[PDB]
RNA sequence: GGCCCGGAUAGCUCAGUCGGUAGAGCAUCAGACUUUUAAUCUGAGGGUCCAGGGUUCAAGUCCCUGUUCGGGCGCCA
RNA sequence: GGCCCGGAUAGCUCAGUCGGUAGAGCAUCAGACUUUUAAUCUGAGGGUCCAGGGUUCAAGUCCCUGUUCGGGCGCCA
């Protein structure tokens, strides 16, 4: 609803994202800067921002002769009529910005002679580097899948959001379902098939090493209720369950999570073992083709599953073995292209064309074996 | 069935998935005494279809067979019937994300066209969300609101029969996100407003023609929306073959093995539109 | 210049290219028609044409109320008040066709209540059906190439003309150049780099089988001084060349054409022992790699080559054998992907992204080795 | 050198290409008497690049070494001053062959720019063809004489410093192909139509913005332009590694085996512009 | 009796239950070859999707009818 | 004396002559483990590119200066 003390939250700026958990005198970087979040409460999500003295200031929401060609517009690196020493000044005085801006302006020699698009151009890049202007929004999967893909690419594998958004609808995640997921992604997979879910069913999460990574999980700020039906299971004893073998005071606190995670483990273990999973969801950065022969055993027939890999060529190999094993039906390798676009008035265009390095996925849904 | 909720076994009333071979599809409507004809031979649904579970092979009459899924919004945006061009599952899944939808999310939606959106939308937002709809054409309103009870979801949809760009959505200050596919959203901007919430929520407009997303853009502007984002995605499919370029005769008496490859089912991907992405926050 | 019997020609429709020589007298079919291309002389090429009784007329090169919405229109079925068979009658009387269109017209019910644009849009189809307008156009690469992806893409490895102009640019074709190709694309890249070199220099084409293949190279229309530079010799005795190792009334007519052709061999094989041609292009059916180790012997230092794969996967091993056999540098594989633009009032937006089936390329320049 | 013509040997004057390392390269002229400084250390011309072979390893200093190139337009493009953004050769490549440029071509070009099409376009149509190029920047339009000049290619280019949308390209009716590259070239679709030869040729604008192609179309149309075609080229460059994705530990004591992948540079293509073609016949 | 389902592009004729329809064969032509009213092998040329109407947004993975080829159900819709 | 060339993103510090700069290391933290003012192994968190100005089309693979790290040339520009 409206911000609080203690509430995950996310930074932004201008498509610069970055997460952070709220706390009382607490500093946080964001673009060469230093906060205090304090001032920031009370303030609806969507509200806007402004540095001064290490405190935030809330700022209001809100806030002409041109020449034709630029065919006598030279450069003399003459055009500005202050110094570079004289420019720290203004700032080492801690003057606005905005009258720096005015003020470099007024003292371009050339401003008046540029037509109104290159004026509003030459405006737009003083603004975004003396303006600084930060919003504080709302953790969602849309936002932080976004963020990933911008700032921590290799911690998700390089999965760009349009995927990951495929893969949230071609495994019809959805309130209800038990879902099984085994990601290295940090967390984020598990997090948005949680946002999807809404706290309904039950998620089973495959884990290597000593436990499973949540720390994008974590900026969602979901409730405690969520949990409930969140489990996990370790990915080394997966191979034993498919064939059944499968078995000074903070000492006694590590003798309480030990059990009371073994306990957990066994849950999940029977859950598993009924194989009557209404989805898998695959995205690490281990070779997807024995995961998949492995854990689709745990999954019902007629349910989708979804496969991401980085690289196409895994995804080659693990079509071809699906297809010896059978089990499955409509396999689909597919990838998706992403444009994003400027849409401004007589200045329309695209901007930057997402592709190869956003991912590939492995699709499609189980069938009952013959026999 | 249901739409919202997987069940192990296929019953009256049920609308069933047949996947005919390559990736060939039709949807069915499971009727006691009735039969449906495929290239594969003929199913009659009272002793092969019903009582029997979803992701089962059928045999149908001369030895010929057929796998049976489960719906979902997927499946049915590639069987159902088209009383309009449709949005397809790539597009669905960005405008999904980006609206932020969830169970429990109130949306508002204009125009209906054949409910392909519209039961993504549900499948996402339920239990507890619902869909307030909108189609001025009297009967592509009405047959989407047969195929809704027909799907069992009528509990988390109206359909209202109206001009959006004039009456709006039917409800104020409820949605948290509006999804537009009209040939003139910009005249339904202000009501998308109206109909988000006051607290705030996201809008997202479907347009084939960059005009029409210039236009939208501005009204957007104009009425307060921010955070404005037009992004266009575009799926590419991959057939996965195996391929041998025969060897070159230099003259001579390992370099040249077989591989496998992922290549495009198509030489080109189409477009289907532009999607333009905003946010309502106060002040 | 203007139009001329004997010339080769290309006809288009719409979109739609077809090649062909003419001749007076000849009877050609072109998208469900046929024509006597005798009455088509003396016309400047870009006349525009019509069909009639089996010969073309030249025709000129030229020639309101609405709704809003179709919030109203249904689709009954009877809205056009004319009959499948009432239709016939107008062709089988032989009439214009723009009037086939006027009557469709005022026979349709929903048409004045249809958009504007919707109007605009009924009319287009209804023209492009009824109103068969012919293009007669001079060959060139453009228009063979795009003619060629659309018309007989198989023939050509699936090579988009778009990525046959990237070859032409990065390979410095030019006037005056010794070149060496091996081509399986009809003659198309010949071509292609014939058009280019103008008839300065010299091309030297390697061929498989009994000879090569030059249908397309013949659509050019091209001077026979463009020959003299022309030289082929076979693929099967390369081997032998860089090892040194190398040697009623028709019968006679063989005779003469087997030893013609053995001296073209020869000249052409001395050229090859310079090794010091100016580029290499290869663009076939057949595996690439062992072509390129092969041919890049005859290439001097400083000089472009470029090699077109319809598939990824065998130019990565090509790059990785050209790293340990040395002599090259700046490797770059490449792709290109080519968009097209509807642009109408109001009606402006992308139609098809080609891509993936354009094919690949890669490319380089040769250096001198390490002795 | 020359740009239009392969010569063996290195000479004074030769605008030289030097390779130095993975991708980077930097352009010289050589003179006698002078140096220049790379990361791999210096190269005194008159004895380390004169008089040499292209093709060739250059030891520069304390052992290092340099390949070193014979110029292209190609490799112009990517080591030239820029005092304009440019346009790179995959664009170039698809204007050329679009516009029918060949040997003995006459062509109009406005602006010269940086001079990167100039050069291509020169290599196209010598050694008969001319090219008839117009920049209303008079710096940049002498910097572009000097080039020409030092490049030895004068013969076949003339550059005029004038308007191109007021007093068009200096010619009339002499040329095969029109290329625009301007902000205004619906102001210029005239002077091109009076440019290209009365028995017709090709036409090809490049414009960033849509409104700009939106308006360039209108005036071609209106001014008698025929084979209206408006193109976008994207250039995907890929990176060849050998890649070894680790295998799962699923608790058990061939499918997991290493292999080559092409991987894109970038995570992004970008736009440049769009490029519109048409056909200018008489009637 | 009818109903249901699937096809139609090259001169002709075909094309897979893996999400297998720009892939082929026949025939024709050329080269080579020997066996010559000619055979054989290799290769080449040949492609824009049956016709008509309606309709979707200003993007068809849409619909109806006609012709024709095929599969299935049974006197029921 | 100067000139030329190349670098600067994570708290700190680095990164290849194949067209090798979202790749790492240090440190920190967690888990496991034993040797516990703690070690060891494994893993995790941490990224938007030094500062200022000019300029290209309404797309920078553009330029200048400052700070600082490094390579090279020689008293020449
Ligand atoms: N002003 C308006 N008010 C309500 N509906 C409108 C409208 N303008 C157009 N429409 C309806 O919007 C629909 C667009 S087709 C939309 C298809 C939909 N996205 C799907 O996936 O199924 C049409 O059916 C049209 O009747
Ligand atoms: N009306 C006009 N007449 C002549 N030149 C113009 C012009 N309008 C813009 N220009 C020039 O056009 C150039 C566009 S930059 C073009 C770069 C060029 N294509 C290249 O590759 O090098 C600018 O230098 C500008 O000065
Ligand atoms: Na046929
Ligand atoms: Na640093």
């Amino acid at each position: 609803h409206r911000i609080r003390d203690g509430d995950f939250v996310v930074l932004k700026r201008e498509d610069v994202f970055k997460a952070v958990q709220v706390q009382r005198r607490k500093k946080v970087t964001f673009e060469k800067q230093w906060f205090y979040l304090d001032n920031v409460i009370g303030h609806s999500y969507g509200t806007a921002f402004e540095v001064t003295s290490g405190g935030s200031l809330q700022p209001k929401k809100k806030r002409k002769e041109a020449g034709t060609d630029n065919r006598n517009i030279v450069d003399d690196g003459k055009s500005q009529k202050l110094t570079q020493d004289d420019i720290k000044a203004l700032k080492d005085k801690g003057i606005k910005g905005e009258e720096i801006v005015q003020q470099l302006i007024e003292n371009s020699t050339t401003f008046r002679d540029k037509t109104e698009f290159a004026q509003d151009k030459y405006i737009k890049k003083k603004k975004k580097k003396y303006e600084a202007i930060i919003t504080v929004v709302k953790p969602s999967t849309r936002i932080l899948s976004i963020m990933y893909y911008a700032r921590e690419p290799g911690k998700i594998n390089h999965m760009r959001y349009d995927t990951l958004a495929q893969m949230l609808t071609l495994g019809n995640i959805r309130a209800g379902n038990k879902m099984i997921v085994m990601e290295t992604c940090a967390g984020l997979v598990l997090g948005a098939m949680m946002e999807r879910m809404g706290g309904f069913g039950s998620i089973i999460q495959l884990y290597p090493g000593g436990g499973p990574v949540r720390a994008a999980t974590a900026c969602f700020g979901f409730p405690k209720s969520f949990l409930s039906g969140l489990y996990e299971f370790p990915l080394n004893k997966v191979d034993s369950l498919l064939h059944g073998t499968f078995s000074k005071d903070y000492i006694q606190e590590k003798q309480r999570r030990q059990e009371e995670q073994r306990k957990r483990h066994l849950e999940a273990a029977a859950l598993l073992s009924e194989r009557n999973a209404d989805g898998l969801i695959v995205a690490s950065r281990f070779h997807p083709t024995p995961l998949l022969l492995s854990l689709l055993d745990f999954v019902a027939p007629s349910r989708p599953f979804v496969v991401y890999c980085q690289y196409k060529e895994p995804l080659l190999e693990c079509y071809t073995k699906l297809r010896e094993r059978g089990g499955v039906i409509n396999l689909r390798l597919s990838e998706t292209w992403l444009r994003n676009y400027q849409v401004l008035p007589d200045r329309s265009h695209p901007k930057l064309l997402m592709s190869g390095g956003g991912g590939y996925l492995l699709s499609g849904f189980t069938v009952a074996m013959d026999n | 069935m249901s739409f919202v909720a997987y069940e192990e076994l296929i019953k009256e009333g049920d609308t069933a998935i047949l996947s005919l071979g390559h990736g060939a599809m039709v949807a069915v409507r499971v009727q006691r005494g009735a039969q449906t004809q495929t290239r594969h031979g003929v199913l009659r649904h009272s002793v092969d279809l019903i009582g029997r579970p979803f992701g089962s092979k059928v045999t149908c009459g001369r030895g010929g067979w057929v796998y049976v899924l489960h719906p979902t919004p997927e499946l049915w945006t590639l069987n159902l019937p088209h009383r309009t061009q449709i949005l397809y599952s790539t597009d669905i899944a960005l405008i999904t994300m980006m609206l932020e939808l969830r169970p429990g999310s109130v949306v508002c939606e204009s125009g209906t066209g054949s409910g392909s959106v519209s039961h993504a939308i549900i499948r996402t937002i339920a239990p507890t969300g619902h869909l307030h709809t909108v189609e001025f054409h009297q009967q592509r309103a009405e047959k989407a609101r047969e195929e809704f009870q027909e799907h069992r979801v009528g509990r988390w949809v109206t359909v209202r029969t109206q001009d959006v760009c004039r009456s709006g959505f039917g409800v104020s200050h409820v949605a948290d996100a509006v999804f537009l596919d009209i040939p003139s959203p910009w005249e339904a901007v202000g009501h998308a407003w109206d109909a988000l919430k006051v607290e705030g929520g996201r809008f997202c407009s479907f347009s084939p023609c960059i005009e029409q997303v210039q236009r939208t853009c501005q009204a957007l502007a104009a009425r307060g929306f921010s955070e404005l984002s037009t992004l266009e995605v575009l799926p590419q499919v991959y057939n996965v073959r195996t391929v041998s370029l025969p060897p070159p005769d230099l003259g001579t008496g390992s370099d040249t093995s077989p591989f496998r490859s992922g290549t495009p089912m198509k030489e080109a991907v189409g477009h289907t539109g532009y999607l333009t992405f905003a946010t309502k926050t106060p002040g």
